[PDB]
């Protein structure tokens, strides 16, 4: 998607 | 473990150079410019994030120079700034050191949302209360921000601490001097850009703040399209056709083109029926068509929407204290100072 970081704990 | 030292100069305080050190350099993301890192500064441990951004040798970066002026709580801080070399050959790049926030705004209404879940309502306030505060403070500078969405505002999400970030489209507007229309993202944009506007107001970024209130009340984008066509024709469909008094405060070029014709949506079916009304009352103050009848930043955080968090037992969900939100400053209440008496409660 149109996300800002690579990573994230929702993922 | 590398450690990497670089002249550098400090985003707040004296001019002084000094040596800086980091380490645990790493990608987290993709940049207009070059790939952004994360680094942790070896003196104190802290993350930051270090964004480049291709200095102009004709003018002072713009965005470099609104970040050294800005100290407020709900905007991400300036650490440090250096230049270097970097993608392109030969070119000179900007190096912006900021603190490091692990999430977005976007990162949380996305979980939820693929979970079919509608995000707290105390957290919409919590973020939504934030996001007008440091927009209220930039426009006491006369700064416009031009590129509101979810994606640029951090969040640290334990403790509810939102930031804005992301600059780089943010210029001081001065009435009479126009402005480029292609700034602000699909889904965000005021329809006076989408007109393709150059004498648009501050108010831009009020419309974008009720476009990411909306998302989160419905847990996806109110106005989206590819085009903006598309974009105008759902901007339409709930408030109906813009009447030609509007359309002159938003672009009078475009008063007497062909537009759809649709009556508005009621704002109370817009939304799922146990939407709280106060929220849809808000955003319906913030999504006006006419730039000037749109909320101010200090006028939305007074809104009966937030008037839960100056409740002096407010608490986060998770047990922990709300974070600061009444440390207002002389600036940032200058718009309207005597705001404070709901702005401050007793409290506080
Ligand atoms: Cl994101």
């Amino acid at each position: 998607e149109n996300f800002r970081f690579f990573a994230s704990r929702y993922c | 473990s590398k450690v990497t030292t670089v002249v550098a100069t400090p985003g707040q305080g004296p001019d002084r150079p000094q040596e800086v050190s980091y380490t645990d350099t790493k990608v987290i993301g993709n940049g207009s410019f070059g790939v952004v890192y994360q680094a942790k500064l070896c003196d104190s441990g802290e993350l930051v994030a270090i964004k480049k951004v291709l200095q102009d040798k004709r003018f002072k970066n713009r965005e470099l120079q609104i970040m050294r002026k800005l100290d407020h709580c709900n905007i991400v801080r300036l650490r440090y700034f250096f230049y270097s070399s970097g993608e392109k050959k030969d070119e000179v790049y900007l190096n912006l050191v900021l603190d490091y926030v692990p999430e977005t705004v976007y990162r949380v209404a996305r979980h939820y949302s693929r979970a079919k879940q509608t995000l707290p309502v105390i957290y919409v306030k919590l973020y939504m209360y934030q996001l007008f505060r440091s927009l209220a403070y930039i426009h006491s500078f006369g700064i416009c921000h031009r590129d509101i969405k979810p994606q640029n505002l951090l969040l640290d999400p334990d403790t509810a601490v939102l930031k804005l970030c992301d600059f780089g489209s943010a210029k001081q507007l001065v009435r009479g001097e126009p402005n480029v229309s292609y700034i602000c993202s699909r889904y965000y944009r005021a329809p006076e850009l989408i007109f393709g506007a150059t004498d648009y107001t501050s108010s831009i970024d009020v419309w974008s703040a009720g476009c990411v209130l909306a998302e989160l009340l419905l847990g996806q984008p109110i106005f989206p399209g590819d085009s903006g066509v598309d974009q105008l024709v759902e901007i339409i469909k709930v408030l109906g056709t813009p009447t030609r008094e509007q359309i002159r405060e938003m672009n009078p070029n475009y008063t007497e083109f062909k537009f759809p014709q649709i009556k508005a949506h009621p704002w109370t079916k817009v939304f799922r029926p146990r939407t709280p009304p106060e929220a849809i009352a808000l955003c319906s103050r913030l999504l006006e068509y006419t730039p000037t009848a749109r909320l101010t930043p200090l006028e939305a955080c007074a809104h009966s929407f937030f008037d839960e968090l100056r409740d002096p037992n407010v608490k986060l969900p998770n047990g922990r204290d709300t974070p600061a939100l009444f440390n207002f400053t002389t600036q940032e209440l200058s718009s309207n100072p005597p705001l404070a008496t709901i702005l401050i409660p007793p409290h506080a």
